């Protein structure tokens, strides 16, 4: 492993987070709207 | 299916945040081996 | 009901933890750029 | 960002998870106890 | 209780990963006290 | 806390976040069959 390879997996992991949590809003808001 | 799917989705965002804390610990321990 | 509740609980939790991932990255970038 | 507003981030956000796990652990508790 | 019961499982490991975090930070304190 | 034992805590965590990841896959294995 090196930083510049590092530097790229930091990016993409980030990315995937904001991503995934991004997904669970809509989801987590949708799954409401379905209980009221 | 909306409950369980976000039970899904719960995980994944919490094994990418693993692979986060992993790359941290190598690059603290790069800095500190330097 | 319960259920639902501890999702938005685990999600919000999810984000904080996230906001200090990013803070923690910051650090080892600028302690790395320094030497 | 400079290093003492780091420093004073991480403990906001130390203690802002650190009261956000206290209410997923208190809705834990009542959803097992709801459960059995 | 098959949710339930890994939402417990996912709290854990949100509760590890904080105190994980926690580690990092120390470190990363060290590590500007002797760099810098 | 020294860096030995910084070391150790951060092997230890890390083993049990990856018991608890698992253990959250097998789960949700089961999860999504029922």
């Amino acid at each position: 492993l090196t930083w510049m390879e590092w530097d790229r997996e930091i990016n993409n992991y980030t990315s995937l987070i904001h991503s995934l949590i991004e997904e669970s809003q809509n989801q987590q808001e949708k799954n409401e709207q379905e209980l009221l | 299916s909306g409950i369980v799917q976000q039970q899904n989705n719960l995980l994944r965002a919490i094994e990418a945040q693993q692979h986060l804390l992993q790359l941290t610990v190598w690059g603290i321990k790069q800095l500190q081996a330097r």
